């Protein structure tokens, strides 16, 4: 004969935006209503001390300068995908045979583990567009040094 | 100091393997185990066999 | 089977749950997902997805248009997607200002490949081309994403808005005064054979006619300088193989009252253009008239 | 898996399955007996010192 012993499914580990120091560098704030607007701007208004000049010499004057800051966005997308089998047993009995129980309970875990799958890919993918924009943004040493 | 196994393990084979491996001519280890879980519907193995 | 079932009403995917709901209500889970309401669930139209170089994307910046794929021997890619409004700059049909207006836009280095391989081959326009009905999204980028339907009503992913399809001034024909409240819209391509060239015409032709018999009866009819300069050719210069003065497919229908004209602005350049708000795809392949 | 930007690929959800085998090398070893040592332990002859 031929023996088959234990068969392992994977112990897939979980990971989190939060979870992961990289949270420190970020805020995070969740917004229901994001899909609907496409600007975000912020201001800065500052005044700035002028030294009263000695004698004789070119005076300062009363300035300010007002600057604005703006939005970048980077949507970010994941697929997954369901056969057939899934699609029909998952709302269907036959005979409710014990067969039709293990198709079932099969059809039913499938769709919950690629759910899971794609919850998981898409925190993934979150800290990862997060490491996209601040890396891009981000100067090499030698110009930030010589500044 | 570290503990150790004192002995060998002993592996049975169960009876239920014994016309699995006459018939379907392999033997799957643990096979109550297994026929258990999956009426119950539990994916998930208990432990390795 | 019993009584009861059959005379029950059809079933609700008005109300009833989705399966990712029903597998999550099974489990007693939830994910952070916004798993309740799927997206495009309702959505009866027919949605593919195009990748195409940078250059052509002009004036599909703008939702709707009809995109095009055209054929190219060569091993490297086979297709290329074209805009109707870039095939205007071959046509024989489109006014000297419009043409040249075209021709500055649309400078970008792929797209003057795409008019190479137009001419470089013996065949005409007719065995070249194939049509894909109407593009209705943009994402720049050195290669462009393009989506596509080709059986629809073309509408906003929330159906918030329709989207109309804008078809260039110059290639828009009319056969009617009067336009019944149905009218069906086709593409045209004719040939003229007097000159060197085997010139082609582009056209598009809005029709209250669905039976081709008499289509091609007044197509024919007000073709007639094409069709005798088709067969002044054929009797001119023997071993010479030409074929199909004109050829004719079946792309739309619309409401007649919903035409509009309107002007299409791109590059801060101006265009003019028709416009059916209201319209839906229906396609079949080309066919012949002599 | 992780997420990218509209228009970037995408990867596949995907599964892989691997099978390993096992090896077989037995062992042995002889030891030899004397046969005087052999006829003696069988059986004695005269009780004699």
């Amino acid at each position: 004969f031929e023996a088959i012993f234990g068969t392992f499914c994977n112990r897939l580990e979980w990971v989190y935006f939060l979870t992961s120091g990289l949270a420190a560098a970020a805020h995070a704030i969740k917004f229901h209503d994001l899909n609907k607007l496409t600007t975000g701007k912020m201001l800065f208004h500052v005044q700035v001390p002028r030294v009263a000049s000695g004698a004789g010499l070119p005076t300062s004057r009363q300035t300010t300068i007002m600057v604005t800051k703006y939005s970048e966005k980077s949507p970010i997308t994941i697929p997954f995908e369901l056969s057939a089998a899934c699609l029909t047993y998952l709302r269907e009995t036959f005979e409710g045979t014990i067969l039709d129980k293990i198709l079932n309970v099969e059809a039913m875990h499938t769709v919950l583990r690629a759910l899971k799958n794609t919850a998981d890919a898409m925190e993934r993918g979150l800290i990862h567009s997060f490491l996209q924009t601040l890396l891009r943004k981000a100067p090499p040493y030698f110009v930030v040094q010589t500044l | 100091t570290v503990s150790a196994p004192a002995t060998y393990g002993n592996f049975v084979l169960s009876p239920e393997n014994a016309v699995t491996a006459i018939s379907y001519h392999s033997i799957l280890a643990d096979f109550n185990s297994y026929k258990a879980h999956l009426t119950s519907g539990q994916p998930h193995l208990p432990n390795d066999s | 089977m019993d009584a009861r079932a059959v005379a029950k009403r059809p079933r609700d995917p008005a109300d009833e749950d989705n399966e990712l709901v029903t597998a999550l209500k099974a489990k007693r889970e939830v994910n952070t997902i916004s798993v309740r309401y799927l997206y495009h669930a309702d959505h009866q139209a027919l949605t593919a997805r195009f990748f195409v170089p940078e250059g052509l994307v002009e004036f599909e910046a703008q939702p709707g248009a009809l995109l095009i794929r055209m054929e190219t021997g060569c091993d490297s890619p086979r297709h290329l997607y074209i805009s109707l409004y870039l095939l205007g700059i071959r046509a024989s049909n489109v006014s000297a200002s419009t043409r040249c207006l075209l021709e500055s836009v649309y400078t970008a280095s792929a797209a003057r490949a795409a008019l190479q391989w137009l001419d470089l081959g013996p065949h005409l326009l007719h065995r070249r081309l194939e049509t894909l009905g109407c593009v209705k999204t943009v994402s720049l980028g050195i290669t462009s994403l393009l989506t596509c339907v080709m059986r629809g009503y073309l509408y906003n992913t929330l159906k918030t808005e329709v989207f109309a399809l804008m078809i260039p001034k110059d290639m828009y024909l009319t056969w009617e005064e009067t336009r019944g409240r149905l009218q069906y819209v086709y593409l045209i391509i004719v040939y003229d054979y007097d000159g060197p060239e085997t010139r082609p015409g582009i056209y598009v032709l809005t029709s209250s006619i669905a039976h081709w018999q008499t289509l091609v009866d007044v197509a024919r009819g007000k073709f007639a300088r094409e069709r005798c300069s088709f067969v002044n050719r054929r009797i001119t210069r023997p071993r010479q193989i030409p074929l199909c003065t004109g050829v004719i497919q079946k792309l739309g229908w619309c409401l007649a009252d919903d035409i509009h004209t309107s002007f299409l602005v791109h590059k801060e350049l101006k265009l003019s253009v028709v416009r059916l708000d209201n319209f839906s795809v229906e396609l079949g392949d080309f066919r012949e008239f002599v």
